RNA sequence: CAAGACGGACCAGAGCGAAAGCAUUUGCCAAGAAUGUUUUCAUUAAUCAAGAACGAAAGUCGGAGGUUCGAAGACGAUCAGAUACCGUCGUAGUUCCGACCAUAAACGAUGCCGACCGGCGAUGCGGCGGCGUUAUUCCCAUGACCCGCCGGGCAGCUUCCGG
């Protein structure tokens, strides 16, 4: 029996505690994996028991809990539980353009937009989920959808206004046999 | 052909899964890492440069390596994930995840999942200019 | 056409006597083909062994670099080469609202092994603290750093690799640093994060015999 | 063997263990969940409805005001408690029961009220959630008449009297530990964990205090001797002038002040469920967001959202380019 | 506000205020009478003394300079004068 | 193994500096604000034509060195008409020393000194008053927290002060 341990930061302890039943129930019910949260090591531990139905379910659960810790909602990583062709690609915001200080903050703003609206628009077009950590961007979706979302985000964080980005991603989504 | 091990104990290799931003390498080596066992790229399974970094090529690569390691007697693998690192991005891509899952399906016991990406302490200059990178 | 793995051999790789679990694995060596000796060819390999695979009860965020030195008929006797924390543990320990204190010493053991020790420590938020941050002042940081250098300097100079490795497994140096630094600023997560091999003595055969058994 | 709403809400298939299955009509008519109402139309009908005469209701009321749980219970809870009291009086001798319950004793510790003890998954130094423990992890598990009650306040007053209680498990419960909220201004305790304003003085001042009740009838309260709990750090700050209209959001100073109606649209408040049998037919893995409604432009958020933002003290430093809604 | 007798404030507000911002300036320091634990000699020591003072007939250190008030050695006795 | 570069994460609406700017350890060197003082001098001050030090990046002279990046430049793609974008290589430069230059959205697009006119609590340094927890109950002071108060700071929130 093998196990996987994944860490949790201090800012994700309370979301883990509130959503704990919605996390451990799908892992143990139909995947059949033991789960605990070590408070000393601050780790979510997932284990294979005799009740595990099939191999690689523990990898599925590990991706689910890792996606929840990175900042995604519990149902958007339950999508990683159910679907097979889903991945979790992430990058830093300074990876494409060296931005210092206030400029960097403005880049973060034009991933969000007003009220988060711009971000949601990309999530509507690329069919992905984007999480903005403090200087990090995480995309959950299919491989081509991750490519479209990262193209939109990289276009946003090197200077393009949101309307041009919307038009470009709508043209690409029309061309992508969606 | 392989180690003379009883059925209870497993033979451990170290699988370096390096997902560059153009293809993916599956490099099973010794515990020392000096003597290799198997390696298939994203490019030796799909005949297109467009789909070189695709998760399809990575998963086919992982099945090929898993079959080869079953042939040579290695039954379990430690995992050392990698991105390009240095000035470049540090997170292993979806191809590395696809290869890891595909070798997890293919009867392999998994050991330790550990990320060795060459994070610089204090890097040199980025390959792109001041204007930016990646469209 | 000709399979390269037919001429290869599998050698046992075994840890020294400081650890509970000895057999740390198998290695693949091309056979002696007249010119190059297979025993000489394997003699410079470094094995990255997690400490939970070496001791049953011990935590798994420490890795030991172990270098092989002798061949004893499908046995590769191995010696201590280095120690380093897992990058996951290092990435989890670096939080924001605290201070990081670093130190290093170049210190020589009694039997001639010259080592470079690194030490990492973090300031601790107290259990009744209301303030968000726990920043230590610069003179406090310097005093903590000086105390760590003195502690690990006196803990390595008086011993050889036997007791040094035996105290690196539970990190007696780290707990000693944590206990001794309370009078300056309370320290949170102190470890010897890395041990480096700078200089080795002349290679001896008996020394590996009491290091192994 | 009386059944509360928590028995049918948690799907207690416990009609076999009991024979005096008595329920009120208001405990079975107030249930809004469709699955258990469908279950009630399928379940074997051995339950019978019975209404209590009100002398028992009166007496339950005067010691409910003495046990400190009268604001915590509701009227139908009083009806169920009077029902089990009057059947214990009707079948069993009444002299077994003591009235005017005992005095609570104080024993405080240094543990924080937010320490995650007695949570099934969490484990300090083994505590594992396994497929063989899911049906058993409900609560702390320990002859003719009984109860099927999960609400703590009824259990507290009921073991203060001394009737044996059971749950959807088999064996009866001797010890009940849980949490209550205590006001540190007026010292009135509430068993309702959802509320944030106390009923007596109306201030936003309730704090968690742990309680343990024995089968003998002893209540004892564990306080926290931690100065972090009673620290007045982010409590005084400048408030804006009161504003009215359709879009004003006031700083929520009282429990019953009239807020303007600002609701999320139904497209905005749909979360995707992934285990639906028709989920795979969908064109997208996730529910499409709301970007077109007027509630999206007004930045209306759910009530449960942004809880840790409210927990930061207002006299502190946010990041330079952010605005806190 | 708008109603404050500026001539006769409470002593609590004047002791709370900065020493130059009182209604009339008054220092917060004093001259304390110190007796060494060893000898019987009377010494007068300023409360915020910058210099290390020694007993005249004992050659014993009475206090150390600090950022503010000079802390005395352990065992010395002192009283505030008038 | 060597070479040159760079000091991430810690790193904050935190700090320091006249500004430009400033983040690996240790040592040496001279500076400096603030606070504390029942210390000393006693108007010695403020703003300043003329004059004078410093002044990002780029650039120019001499020397050294050239890891990465990289204007120019050479190729490859791309099209009714593309000669900017994109990819590979790459020179000056980017690095150091000594000389020049004195320009930036060199920004708070807000001269400096002084006075008065609402409020609130966080933070940085210094000082003061304290019941308590901790350095395994510390034998006494002292460090880390906790509650206030004062002074100078970087900022914030609130207000129908007035504009
Ligand atoms: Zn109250």
């Amino acid at each position: 029996e093998e196990t996987r341990k994944i860490p949790v930061p201090a800012n994700r302890y309370t979301p883990l505690k509130e959503n704990w039943m919605k996390i451990f129930t799908p892992i143990v019910e139909h995947l059949g994996l033991q789960i605990r949260f070590n408070l000393k090591s601050r780790n979510v531990e997932i284990r294979t028991c005799k009740e595990t139905k099939d191999v690689s379910a523990l990898t599925k659960a590990a991706d689910f809990v890792k996606a929840f810790i990175l900042g995604f909602q519990v149902e958007d990583a339950l999508a990683l539980i159910r679907l097979d062709d889903l991945f979790l690609e992430s990058f830093e915001i300074t990876d494409v353009k060296p931005l210092k200080g206030d400029h960097l903050s403005r880049a973060i703003g034009r991933i969000a937009g007003k009220g988060g609206k711009t971000k949601f628009t990309i999530e509507n077009v690329t069919r992905t989920r984007i999480v903005l950590a403090d200087v990090k961007v995480h995309i959950l979706g299919s491989f081509q959808n991750i490519k479209m979302a990262r193209t939109a985000i990289c276009n946003l964080i090197l200077g393009n206004p949101p309307s041009k980005v919307y038009g470009n991603i709508r043209a690409v989504a029309s061309r992508s046999a969606d | 052909l392989g180690p003379q091990v009883a059925e209870g104990e497993n033979v451990f290799g170290v699988c370096h899964i390096f997902a560059s931003f153009n293809d993916t390498f599956v490099h099973v080596t010794d515990l020392s890492g000096k003597e290799t066992i198997c390696r298939v790229t994203g490019g030796m399974k799909v005949k297109a440069d467009r789909d070189e970094s695709s998760p399809y090529a990575a998963m086919l690569a992982a099945q090929d390596v898993a079959q080869r390691c079953k042939e040579l007697g290695i039954t379990a693998l430690h995992i050392k994930l990698r991105a390009t690192g240095g000035n470049r991005t540090k997170t292993p891509g979806p191809g590395a995840q696809s290869a890891l899952r595909a070798l997890a399906r293919s009867g392999m016991k998994i050991g330790r999942i550990e990320d060795v990406t060459p994070i610089p302490s204090d890097s040199t200059r980025r390959k792109g200019g001041r204007r930016g990178r990646r469209l | 056409v000709v399979d390269p793995f037919s001429k290869k051999d599998w050698y046992d790789v075994k840890a020294p006597a400081m650890f509970n679990i000895r057999n740390i694995g198998k290695t693949l060596v091309t056979r002696t083909q007249g010119t190059k000796i297979a025993s000489d060819g394997l003699k410079g390999r470094v094995f990255e062994v997690s400490l939970a695979d070496l001791q049953n009860d011990e935590v798994a965020f420490r890795k030991f670099k172990l270098i092989t030195e002798d061949v004893q008929g499908k046995n590769c006797l191995t010696n201590f080469h280095g120690m380093d924390l897992t990058r996951d543990k290092m990435c989890s320990m670096v939080k924001k609202w605290q201070t990081m204190i670093e130190a290093h010493v170049d210190v020589k053991t009694t039997d001639g092994y010259l080592l470079r020790l690194f030490c990492v420590g973090f300031t601790k938020k107290r259990n009744n603290q209301i303030r968000k941050t726990s920043y230590a002042q610069h003179q406090q940081v310097r005093q903590i750093r000086k105390k760590m250098m003195e502690i690990m300097t006196r803990e390595v100079q008086t011993n050889d690799l036997k007791e040094v490795v035996n105290k690196l497994i539970p990190d007696s140096i780290g707990k000693d640093i944590e206990k001794a630094c309370q009078s300056i600023y309370p320290l949170h997560d102190v470890f010897v994060r890395k041990v480096k091999m700078l200089k080795k003595p002349k290679f001896e055969l008996g020394k590996l015999m009491e290091l192994h058994g | 063997v009386v059944a509360d709403a928590g028995a049918f809400l948690r799907h207690a298939a416990l009609q076999d263990i009991g024979k005096n299955i008595y329920t009120i009509r208001e405990v079975v008519t107030e249930i809004r969940d469709k699955a258990t109402r469908r279950r009630l139309a399928v379940l074997p009908y051995e339950l019978r409805f019975k209404e209590p005469l009100p002398e028992y209701v009166r007496l339950v009321t005067e010691f409910s005001k003495k046990t400190g749980d009268y604001p915590s219970l509701s009227a139908t809870d009083i009806q169920v408690l009077a029902l089990t009291y009057q059947l214990e009086a009707e079948f069993v001798g009444v002299s077994h029961l003591k009235q005017e319950p005992q005095k609570v004793k104080v024993s405080s510790s240094i543990q924080h009220p937010e320490t995650p003890l007695h949570i099934s998954g969490f484990h300090l130094p083994g505590g594992w959630i396994t497929p063989s423990n899911i049906k058993q992890i409900q609560q702390e598990l320990e002859v003719r008449v009984g109860c099927l009650t999960t609400d703590f306040a009824m259990q507290n007053v009921l073991l203060q009297m001394g009737l044996h209680v059971l749950a959807v498990n088999g064996m009866l419960i001797r010890e009940a530990r849980s949490y209550i909220l205590r006001c540190h201004g007026c010292f009135k305790t509430t068993s309702d964990m959802s509320r944030v304003f106390c009923s007596h003085c109306g201030n936003k001042t309730l704090k968690k205090v742990s309680v343990t009740v024995s089968d003998d009838g002893t209540l004892h309260m564990h306080f926290s001797r931690n100065p972090k709990v009673l620290n007045p750090r982010g409590l005084r700050y400048s408030l804006p002038t009161p504003k009215g209209g359709k879009y004003a959001i006031n700083p929520h100073l009282t429990e019953d002040q009239r807020f303007p109606q600002l609701r999320l649209s139904q497209k905005a408040r749909q979360k995707t469920n992934v285990f639906a049998p028709d989920y795979i037919a969908g064109v997208s893995p996730f529910v499409e967001n709301d970007i077109s409604s007027r509630s999206a432009t007004l930045q209306v958020r759910d009530s449960t959202l942004g809880a840790g933002r409210r927990r930061l003290n207002p006299n502190a430093s946010r990041k330079k380019f952010v605005k806190k809604r | 506000p708008l109603a404050k007798d500026l001539l006769h404030p409470s002593p609590e507000e004047e002791k709370r205020k900065h020493k130059k911002k009182r209604l009339v300036q008054s220092p917060n320091s004093y001259f304390m009478d110190v007796k060494c634990p060893g000898c019987y000699k009377i010494t007068t020591v300023f409360s915020h003394a910058q210099t290390v003072v020694l007993c005249v007939g004992c050659s014993t250190v009475l206090c150390q300079p600090t950022g503010g008030k000079a802390r005395l050695t352990e065992g010395c006795s002192f009283r505030r004068k008038q």
